[PDB]
């Protein structure tokens, strides 16, 4: 957070009440990498800091947090003269000198191991998949679906066809005029109360029954098709993780990113069978973590390899957004510093003390688990798909005020 | 790999997912092992001052090495180095999969409130026009506003009530019009509805280990129930920390774990604390598929296993780069399925045939209710 | 070793200018040469073999031909690198064939190669008879006998108080068919509690009929049709309906097969002689064709990588002169036990179907695993109205007796 | 679809029904339970039985939901049963190899081959495969 | 699905001078069309449902439909004298 005035942090509280520890971190404003920035106090607070105010409570030493200058996590990277490879970010902060202890989420491994020590993880997470959560819409037009457009119009000839073989059938035999028969046909179809004029002779009531059991049927299976192509048609598009096969081959997904200079950017370099997948997104990785959250949202990025303590965390907050997939690279953070480092002994000490203790697990609690939407697809029918139904009976309305002017009509 | 055992060296055969992460780290820092199986205790724990078990013979210098099933502690951590873990570990909680779910208010998915109020408004329009527009100025009881209500009204919801049908080539006309889209709004109805109780699905939500239902058990619910392995990491672990809930556990002590699964196959214990280590994996290799390793993800005391080595050894950095090593590689996930990854790991969806109840349905009564005492503020009005 | 570049099997790509050498996983290939890497499947196989066999290579793109070809006289391409002691192994999409095993030998093939058909997707029908379906005879039928019994008791249980015998069946049938019709209701309580009940069937028979139609058409799947090359809808439409419409890429493999065998196959189909393999599809993707017809270890792939999976092959076993692909060697090379022994060995093991997994596969689907469920149409229902033909025509078979019984 | 408990509550409630609006329509400013009853059981079976129009305002409108709960009833029964009957597909088709029943032994699930032979000698080959 | 594909063979000892004309000619019966009748002569001949509803699962309903008939006996005799 900028800081306030006086050149302080603003004074917060949490949901319990407590205060919210903060630390006035010295490191670029409104970094906009490659263009000129300067050095500014800047407030800082959280899961990473308070963890990091104990440990200053127990070894008896204190510090002051300065941000990177950079911004990227580190990664061993060969420089333009010739190939001698130089570290990045955090590594090269540490390495240096500059640098003495790195509290922050470092995922550990052996390029990182080998030149620093590392300490015991205060906290277990693996890389899921970030999505964009899609709305549960029901794809159903006008009561048209159910039925091809071509067996309407057949089926209102049949209505008549019955009517007039029906009048025809009792006017002859040794009842019911021409306009009962029309009313008797329709009334069955549509289930309507109206229509007073039964078929009378034996050979009607059969041509108007049969009749009727087909109502029924038309009826039933537009019940039995509509229930078909909603319970089968919902959105599928989810993604297993990295096991799906559209990520598992390059596949226009729209773009998968991560963060450059990262370890998820080693991760994908070690495994020679999707080293052209990293390749793939070697053009498309962001600069930052937090960028990217943010094209998520923006729907130019339906995907993000990332740590899964962080996802979560939005995963709960901007709850349009949902994770999936199962955590394929499962690997503790770290707080690393320098190789002979006197304090390594005690600060390993210490993180693997406080997981009994039940302050970790106080951590998380407050600010990574406080809990909030998560819901996690039956669409229910809108007016947008039924307005088609409305406008036929809004419709009726209308037809028929230009019929009761010629209805009265008739009669002159 | 071969393997001793004391009482007399008889030889074995040992086989394991320690044993194959040995061999790995065996050829990647070329030392060679000669696996002798522990007497002595198990594991280990400080007793009279004195470590014994796989820690007990390292600490005595008698080992130099103790691959197991170890747990990372800070006991043992300022007897014997650690390497990195290689698999994590917590104190997971058991349920069981509750055999389905049931969703109340499950009357009101279908037609989102707007198209309720749509109709409901152009229902009332329609009995006026009825009456007023096609009837008064149309040749030939009446037809009255309440008549028309009561007709279309009965036609949408499955028409079967006696109707004043009414009078007239117009007004039959637009009645009939209604009663086709009264077919497909009871059509579409039902089928919407059954969609939404195929896709029900299966709730399962224990908010970990530090909610009310292991914090206050006693509350307004019926007593919860939960026990674990007692003698162990997790008691121990449990006892400091949770000083009032250990001494609730101690009505449910489960001794063997096997026992345990028999309460929760019946019923008899509400949950099953334990190792998540063991707990993930024995109930994905359990049969009948009835346990969820619920919590998952969300844990007490995320401690991992380890290699202990002797203390200051100079093979303590060069086994933690290769223990490493197999992680940026990708190979834990091939031996954590090859060894430990059972068979009920599938999609959690398990829909299941709904059986609807009082409890599936209990808003459908009370509209009734609610509108049997609607009926009363009606009625005591009418004598005013 | 002697290699061909084509799409799924051997990818040659120009080596990084960035690092001036080439990207790793790759094979420096010249050419017959400026420095430059490839990479694909069988690629793969071949830095399988060396780690298992022992043995160094040099791989060099040919420039002469494709798979090899006799020309009269000189064989040329990849086989000729072979048979002119070029080439030592032809490593590639090489099809085993006979004129080939007795100039050079082969290994033992890898990949399974074929003659397969391709067509498009099947929408699916709906089980024209469908209406009759989600119930029994036993139910139909006994359902019509147990009214005639109501309707018969429910007359002589009303005559104990002018219903009749017609009434009640007008009556009863009524509320078994979503009570709509005209109906006539009688008056004694034990008449009408009993109507009730049947009512109450009545609601459960057509719940249960909607229910278990909804079910038919959910669980279905989408396959709808299955062809062979052998059958005579393939093998001559003259003498059928509209003719089937198939072709191919002459000039290869597949032509030898098709000419030798049928050879009134090689004159009908040169009227659909599509010589790229990516138009024809899109010629079979607009309608023009009906069946595309080629190797299956070439064609499968192709159908597996496309998007909307629209295009499924009948090669699920029914390949028809099926030689698969291999390595070829010098026919006296000594290597062919070795390779024979290590290429068993992966697919003895689960070693080939990795690299399957790989290139030689796609997004699409080939199985159907996939159900849809269109509009009914009236050819998908157009049996239930054959039932109300049947009426029409019953109705007018009563009228002429309703007439004929006064006369006599 | 409906458990046994529920038969019996929405056996009542059609009574209920009836006795109230008996006793809404006697004190109007001719039910007399007789009709009530066909009207409380005609609309619940969807059956056209009594004339029965409950003319006061009190008894109507406990009528015209009287209908809409009677919808829900038949339509929920139709749904459940649409939904259990499509839910009746438990054969679990084995998918080839890397299925649940064949990745272990589950001791009911009896599945074997011919003595000797490929398989033998193919199950042996990867340590994998030696679970099963 | 067919989850290890290896076809059949002609087995015979490693010095055996068959091995170069077996292979030819078995190979020459795949492109003759000559297999394509053996199978079909001898394999791919002989080439010979929503579990619908039944008279079971639904034999209560109609012994509903059965007991309203034994009842109405007992009922309009009481019906009658009242
Ligand atoms: O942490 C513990 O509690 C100890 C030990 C330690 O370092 O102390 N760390 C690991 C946990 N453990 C045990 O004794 C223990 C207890 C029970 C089972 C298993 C391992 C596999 C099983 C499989 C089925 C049932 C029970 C088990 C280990
Ligand atoms: O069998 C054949 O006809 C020859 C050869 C032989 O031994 O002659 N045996 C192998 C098949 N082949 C060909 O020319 C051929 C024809 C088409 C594609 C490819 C390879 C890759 C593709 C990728 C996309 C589209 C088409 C292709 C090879
Ligand atoms: C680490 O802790 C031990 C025990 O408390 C202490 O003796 C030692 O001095 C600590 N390390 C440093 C660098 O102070
Ligand atoms: C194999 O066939 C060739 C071709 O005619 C023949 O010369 C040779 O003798 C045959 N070999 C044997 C062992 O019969």
């Amino acid at each position: 957070k900028p800081t306030l005035s006086d050149g302080t942090c603003k004074e917060e509280f949490t949901v319990n009440g407590d205060p919210v520890k903060k630390v006035i971190c010295t490191g670029p404003n409104d970094t906009s990498p490659g263009s000129p920035r300067h050095t500014v106090p800047q407030c800082c607070y959280g899961f990473c800091i308070d963890l990091l105010i104990k440990l200053a409570r127990t070894m008896n030493f204190t510090y002051e947090v300065h941000l990177v200058a950079d911004g990227k996590f580190g990664t061993q990277e060969r420089v333009n003269n010739s190939n001698k490879k130089e570290w990045n970010g955090m590594m090269g902060e540490l390495l240096s000198g500059q640098a003495d202890m790195i509290v922050a989420p470092l995922t550990i491994n052996n390029e990182r191991a080998q030149y620093i020590e590392f300490s015991k993880p205060f906290k277990y997470q693996g890389l899921t998949i970030l999505v964009k959560k899609e709305i549960p819409r029901s794809t159903l037009d006008s009561f048209m679906q159910p039925f091809q457009s071509t067996l309407w119009l057949l089926v209102g000839l049949s209505v008549h066809v019955v009517a007039v073989m029906l009048y025809l059938l009792d006017r002859f035999s040794p009842a019911l005029t021409l306009s009962s028969a029309m009313w008797f046909s329709w009334g069955v179809l549509l289930n309507s109360g109206i229509g007073e004029g039964a078929p009378r002779s034996f050979s009607a009531r059969i041509l108007g029954m049969v009749w009727a059991g087909f109502a029924m049927i038309i009826v039933a299976s537009y019940t039995a098709n509509l229930a078909a192509f909603l319970v089968l048609d919902r959105p599928e598009e989810r993604i297993t993780g990295i096991n799906d096969p559209r990520l598992r081959n390059p596949s226009d997904k729209f773009i998968y990113a991560t963060v450059k200079q990262s370890s998820v950017d080693i991760y994908f370099r070690r495994q020679v069978e999707l080293s052209t997948m990293y390749r793939h997104m070697e053009k498309h990785n962001y600069e930052s973590a937090a960028e990217a959250i943010q094209a998520v949202r923006d729907n130019k990025l339906h995907a993000f390899i990332w740590d899964s303590a962080v996802l979560e965390f939005e995963a709960s907050q901007k709850c349009d957004l949902v994770t999936t997939g199962e955590l394929f690279f499962r690997s503790g953070f770290g707080i690393g510093m320098r190789k002979d480092s006197p304090w390594k002994q005690n600060v390993s000490l210490s993180i693997l003390k406080s997981h009994e203790n039940g302050f970790m697990e106080d951590l998380d609690k407050t600010w990574v688990r406080y809990q909030e939407c998560d819901s996690r697809a039956p669409a229910t029918l809108t007016f947008e798909n039924m307005a088609g139904v409305f406008m036929l009976v809004a419709g009726g309305i209308v037809a028929g005020i230009f019929l009761i002017f010629i209805e009265i009509a008739y009669k002159r | 790999v071969p393997c001793q055992k004391r009482i007399g060296y008889i030889k074995k055969c040992c086989k394991g997912f320690c044993i194959d992460i040995l061999k790995k780290i065996s050829k990647s820092v070329k030392f060679t092992y000669d696996l002798y199986l522990v007497t002595n205790g198990k594991h280990g724990k400080k007793i009279n001052g004195t470590w014994n078990g796989m820690i007990g013979e390292v600490v005595m210098k008698r080992a130099y090495m103790a691959v197991g099933s170890l747990t990372i502690n800070e006991e043992r951590s300022e007897v014997v180095d650690f390497s990195v873990p290689f698999i994590e570990t917590g104190i997971s909680v058991m349920v069981s999969r509750s055999n389905g779910t049931v969703s109340p208010s499950a009357f009101l998915e279908p037609f989102s409130a707007d198209v309720w109020v749509m109709m409901f408004v152009m229902l009332l329009i329609v009995s006026a026009v009825a009456v007023f527009v096609f009837e008064y100025f149309s040749p030939v009881p009446s037809f009255t506003i309440g008549k028309a209500i009561w007709l279309l009204w009965g036609l949408v919801f499955n028409n079967s009530v006696p109707v004043q049908n009414p009078k007239g080539t117009t007004s039959k006309i637009m009645v009939s019009v209604w009663a086709f889209f009264a077919v497909i709004f009871l059509a579409s109805y039902t089928a919407n509805l059954a969609a939404f109780m195929i896709q029900e699905e299966y709730v399962d939500q224990v908010s970990g280990l530090s909610d009310k239902k292991f914090q206050r058990p006693n509350d307004f619910s019926p007593p919860f129930r939960f026990g674990t392995v007692p003698n162990g990491s997790t008691e121990r672990n449990i006892r400091n920390n949770y000083a009032e809930m250990h001494a609730y556990m101690g009505k449910f002590n489960q001794r063997g774990v096997d026992d345990a699964l028999l309460s929760l196959k019946t019923g008899k214990l509400d949950a099953f604390i334990y190792d998540a280590a063991v707990l993930n994996y024995m109930a994905g290799r359990d049969e009948g598929c009835k346990l969820v390793t619920i919590g998952s993800g969300k844990v007490f005391a995320s401690t991992g296993y380890g290699i202990a080595i002797q203390k200051d050894s100079g093979w303590k950095r060069q086994v933690d780069l290769a223990i490493l090593q197999l992680f940026g590689d990708g190979e834990m996930e091939e031996l954590e399925a090859l060894w430990l990854t059972g068979i009920c790991h599938n999609e959690k969806n398990e829909v299941m045939s709904s059986q609807l109840d009082i409890d599936n349905m209990a808003g459908v009564f009370y509209m009734l209710g609610a509108a049997m005492a609607l009926s009363l503020i009606t009625f005591i009005s009418e004598h005013l | 070793v002697a290699t061909l570049e084509e799409r799924p099997f051997v990818i040659v790509e120009p080596a990084d200018p960035i690092s001036g050498t080439c990207i790793r996983d790759s094979v420096p290939c010249r050419s017959q040469p400026e420095k430059r890497c490839c990479k694909g499947f069988c690629i793969d196989i071949l830095k399988r073999l060396a780690h298992t066999i022992g043995f160094s290579y040099d791989l060099y793109l040919v420039t002469n031909g494709k798979h090899g070809k006799k020309i009269d006289g000189v064989w040329n391409g990849m086989i000729g690198e072979v048979f002119y002691q070029r080439a030592d192994m032809a490593i590639g999409s090489l099809t085993i064939n006979e004129e080939r095993s007795e100039i050079v030998d082969f290994s033992v093939p890898f990949v399974e190669t074929g003659i397969s058909v391709m067509v498009a997707r099947s929408n699916g029908t709906v089980s024209p008879s469908a209406f009759l379906e989600p119930y029994s005879p036993a139910v139909w039928v006994m359902m019509f006998v147990m009214c005639l019994t109501v309707v018969a008791v429910t007359v002589f249980i009303f005559e104990y108080l002018t219903f009749t015998i017609g009434k009640s069946i007008w009556l009863l049938w009524a509320l078994v068919f979503n009570n709509s019709v005209p109906v006539e209701n009688p008056r004694g309580t034990t008449s009408k509690i009993m109507v009730l009940v049947w009512a109450f069937f009545a609601v459960i028979f057509l719940a249960s009929y909607t229910a278990n139609l909804a079910a038919f058409m959910i669980q279905e799947e989408y396959v709808d049709t299955v062809s062979g090359l052998s059958d005579r809808k393939f093998q001559r439409p003259q003498e059928q309906y509209p003719p089937l419409k198939f072709g191919t890429v002459p000039n290869g493999s597949t032509e030898k097969n098709i000419r030798s065998n049928y050879p009134d196959m090689h004159s009908y189909m040169v009227r659909y002689n599509q010589p790229r393999v990516e138009e024809a599809l899109t010629q079979l993707k607009a309608g023009k064709l009906d069946a595309f017809i080629y190797d299956a270890a070439v064609l499968n792939y192709m159908a597996r990588k496309d998007e909307g999976c629209k295009l499924v092959t009948i090669g699920s076993g029914k390949v028809f002169a099926t030689t698969g692909y291999g390595i070829a060697l010098h026919k006296g090379s000594r290597w062919k036990r070795p390779i024979d022994l290590a290429l068993l060995q992966f697919l003895g093991d689960d070693e080939i179907e990795m690299l399957e997994r790989l290139w030689l596969s796609g997004i699409c689907h080939n199985d159907k695993i996939e159900v849809m469920s269109s509009k009914l149409d009236i050819d998908n229902m157009a049996g239930v109205f054959y039932m109300l033909l049947v009426a029409m025509g019953l109705s007018l078979l009563v009228f002429a007796w309703e007439h004929l019984v006064y006369w006599r």
